[PDB]
């Protein structure tokens, strides 16, 4: 009753049958603005089931000597379909996710991924190493697109903040002896009503393996690790010609 | 007074012993209800567990097609008191003119029923036992005749003087209980009631009567109840000089108003000594007969 | 919800996910002496939750090879804690008792256990084999403490008493296939309302193997039995010096 | 007559076809209702048991 | 709640842990032929207890390369018990079935197989391959008894008909992943209130592995398929000498 769900909405249905409830980000489902909020004055568009669906976007590899990967929310759909083509044409941006992380094993194999969504995720550079010297994460590495990006020192996450305290964000937990799928479903987070879907990224979405993945020698060696996420009560706003980044 | 929560709500004091079950009457073995077929899923009254350690209680009218049968079969022979309260052999006394046993006349009986085992099997079926004793004294020459001696039974509490002699002052039973019969009455035959300090006999105890090192020399006190030692029989032929005729003495017992409890295994192995669970340890034999192979018969 | 369990008393808790129900030692809680039971005349002490609390005395390996193991109650923890030193100090003695018997495998792993309470549980000697000597069995073996004692002949249980019967006094099986613990709460059984806690034991514990463990080379070998107890209701009277034995 | 119970009870002579289903009138083919997003755990509609 | 399931009907009971529903055939349970269907003027008898049993009739071995197999109703049970003797000594015939399929495997084992009822299966010859011979199935094909019939052709099930459209028919699958038995009731299922038991065969019950057994070596190669099956409200009329085919 509480290990078996489904998510379905707009065209797109995702099931489970070992899943480990729902975590809703903060207590609080996505919703539209407000006009007591609201402060452009175009009426915004509503697409609703077109861009309000689960999109597959990419499909990592779980590996023993795995560090862990990120993405950029919503960077990772800034080009997927009608979702993408709306972010481009329209200036204003605002949604809710619902992100749905797949990893399934069998009941041989062990380990545990920590899947957490950290709002602001703002990534900094190594500094040269010693820290002598003022560098800057490239475009590819602040904006890495649906690829995600491994991160180099997942302890820091590659940004002075240990990850042992990364659990006070909406987090779930796939260890593969029970669940195998992380359901966090994630309002708006920003300061404002409206924000650039292009420039600004609300939220990054952390999938560190914690406890290393084991297995004997001759059990399935490719453990994939699937990130599937739907935007929730999408609004845009300040139509133009559509900008590419 | 109480003023603190912890002690106020607690439950310390509660002596009222909370049984998950209650004797129901049962006169009769329970009846045979009508059953039909059953196809159904999700309920399942075949299979169980016998993990919990709870014996299973699927009936017959849920496993088979089973008819209306009324059971009038009485329950009432299998009652404590009519398996027990059956007079059975507990200890022999032999008087001989000339021996090596009892040359005196006289024989002292420590009073236990772990001498035989027909009775000791059936009072050892339970750990604790209360009830009250009939005690009778058939008495014969060796060759099954009656001969006309007289002959005084006493009953010795633990802690009364144990006669040493046919004309010890014992004998006086000024307070002890005696009983004079002659070998052509009828057997002698008295009511014994419960005696032991504890509420009930304990035919097994395990533990120690005395606190000290246990070495070799005190170490037949194991499994000795003093709880259990009701005193001794002490008998003689009333007379100053010897008896013309030899005599065997044999006590029946037979208990009454017999209340038992925590049951445990039955015995099967042969008994060795009196108060005593030793059993042979090369000879151990199986409970039940055997066969040759598990797949027939 | 009648496979997980948790039991708590004093200051400890013991878990279980895989329990089979409890068993009540002849259908009756532990409960205080009544005033109408009572003999001795000085009041009672009650240390209540400084006694009553789960004991983890010692572990035993279950082995292909096993005969079985009994303990003697309360001699297990007649040298154990505040209990002991209660047991010592007081010459009177009263209590009931919650044994959790811990035996965890894998579902490659088969055997059973049978996990019984004999009240009075008298051991007797093998009488030299022919049956013509009348021995008694040594104090380390009619009291062995908190080691307990692997029995010689398990099918007479050292006393000339079949285990086929033992199922008749208050009992658990632990299956491998199934279940990893059993639980047995026995009241006070005995014939006085109370007695001498080092000189009697009221019942003796028997964890005897009927069905052999077995597996596969390769599996775990280490199959540890571990006993956990827990007094209930303790009463005790006749305060003097210590005394050790 | 009949004086034993496994007759008085017994169910031989139900000559009644007992039938889990009973056919209702359809003279179009079924509307299809509104349906929204659906986000919920333990009930769910999409797995089945052929 | 769904998954286990004892079915119990005249002295003996068929129990399973891992069943899949039961199955009604056309949603009809067996009833008695009712006074306005019935054309014989003679009482029937209904013996009741001593024919509506589970009958164990034989036991098939599942293969990595089997084809299937298929038995005839109530050819099965035409020489088997008081059933038989009744079905021999009586003209008429009337009866429903209650068909439970046993194949066990373990956690390991993978395979799926198609239990269905056909009605009236009429088999079908090779007609010599080409087609040019008009050949007829002999008798020991056409009535099979209690050891079944392996199909040479399950695709066309040995008469032309495709199997991917059996399951139209009330059916259940083994799939040894799950469940391992399948339980369907079958009504009396003729154009007559009565007939033959002999010579009319009235459904063929079909057995047929879709998903080719596996597993690794190692694993136990015998997976027995084993058919239990009961009458129920059989009715007899048209008593005479017995028959025996
Ligand atoms: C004429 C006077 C006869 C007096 C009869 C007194 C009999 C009292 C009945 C119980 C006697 C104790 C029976 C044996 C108990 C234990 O099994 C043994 N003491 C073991 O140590």
């Amino acid at each position: 009753s509480d290990r078996v769900a489904q998510l379905t909405i707009g065209n797109s249905t995702i099931t489970t049958q070992e899943a480990a409830n729902i975590i809703v980000g903060y207590g609080e489902w996505p919703s539209y603005c407000s006009d007591s909020d609201a402060t452009a004055v175009d009426k915004p568009t509503r697409p609703d089931v077109s861009v309000n669906r689960f999109y597959t976007l990419d499909t990592k590899l779980w590996e023993k000597s795995s560090k862990g990967w990120y993405w950029k929310f919503p960077d990772v759909l800034t080009e997927t379909g009608v979702f993408g083509q709306n972010a481009q044409f329209h200036y204003l941006y605002r949604s809710g996710f619902c992100i749905h992380v797949q990893c399934n094993a069998s009941k041989f194999h062990q380990g545990a991924l920590l899947v957490a969504v950290l709002p602001e995720y703002v990534i900094g550079s190594v500094a040269g190493g010693t820290g002598t010297e003022d560098t800057h994460p490239p475009y590819k590495q602040t904006q890495p697109g649906a690829d995600g990006f491994e991160l180099q020192h997942p302890y820091v996450l590659d940004a002075g903040i240990p990850i042992s305290q990364l659990t006070v964000c909406p987090h779930q937990w796939i260890n593969l002896r029970t669940n195998n799928c992380a359901t966090i479903i994630v309002p708006y987070i920003n300061a404002l009503p409206f924000d650039s879907a292009l420039n600004h990224c609300n939220f990054g979405l952390l999938v560190v393996p914690i406890s290393p993945l084991d297995y004997d020698q001759g059990a399935t060696p490719v453990i994939p690790i699937t990130i599937t996420l739907a935007p929730m009560c999408s609004e845009f706003a300040g139509l133009r010609q559509a900008v590419t980044q | 007074g109480d003023r603190v929560a912890d002690v106020i709500e607690s439950s310390i004091g509660d002596s009222v012993s909370r049984a998950l079950t209650r004797a129901l009457p049962a006169p009769t073995g329970q009846d045979t209800q009508v059953s039909s077929h059953r196809l159904d899923t999700g309920k399942v009254p075949a299979l169980q567990a016998a993990e919990i350690g709870a014996s299973s209680n699927a009936s017959d009218e849920s496993m088979i097609e089973t008819r209306c049968v009324l059971n009038s079969h009485s329950t009432a022979e299998t009652t404590l008191d009519s398996f027990f309260s059956r007079a059975g052999l507990v200890g022999e006394i032999d008087l001989p003119l000339e021996g090596t046993t009892n040359p005196n006349g006289y024989a002292n009986w420590d009073i236990d029923i772990t001498g035989y085992a027909q009775m000791r099997r059936k009072v050892e079926l339970f750990t604790y036992m209360r009830f009250d004793a009939e005690f009778t004294f058939v008495a014969c020459t060796p060759t099954g005749q009656v001969v006309p001696q007289l002959l005084q039974y006493m009953f010795v509490p633990p802690g009364a003087p144990k006669p040493d002699s046919r004309e010890s002052l014992a004998w006086q039973t000024a307070t002890n209980p005696s009983v004079f019969v002659k070998l052509s009455d009828p057997p002698a035959q008295v009511s014994v009631p419960f005696m032991s300090p504890a509420s009930a006999y304990q035919w097994f105890y395990d533990g120690y009567p005395t606190f000290g090192e246990h070495k070799q020399e005190k170490d037949l006190e194991y499994g000795a109840c003093p709880n259990n030692m009701m005193g001794t029989f002490s008998v003689r032929t009333v007379g100053t000089s010897k008896s013309k005729y030899p005599l065997v003495i044999r006590i029946y017992m037979r208990m009454k108003h017999v209340r038992a409890w925590i049951p445990r295994p039955m015995r099967n192995q042969n008994y060795l000594f009196k108060a005593n669970p030793n059993y042979a340890g090369n000879f151990i034999k199986p409970t039940g007969a055997s066969r040759t192979a598990i797949t027939t018969l």
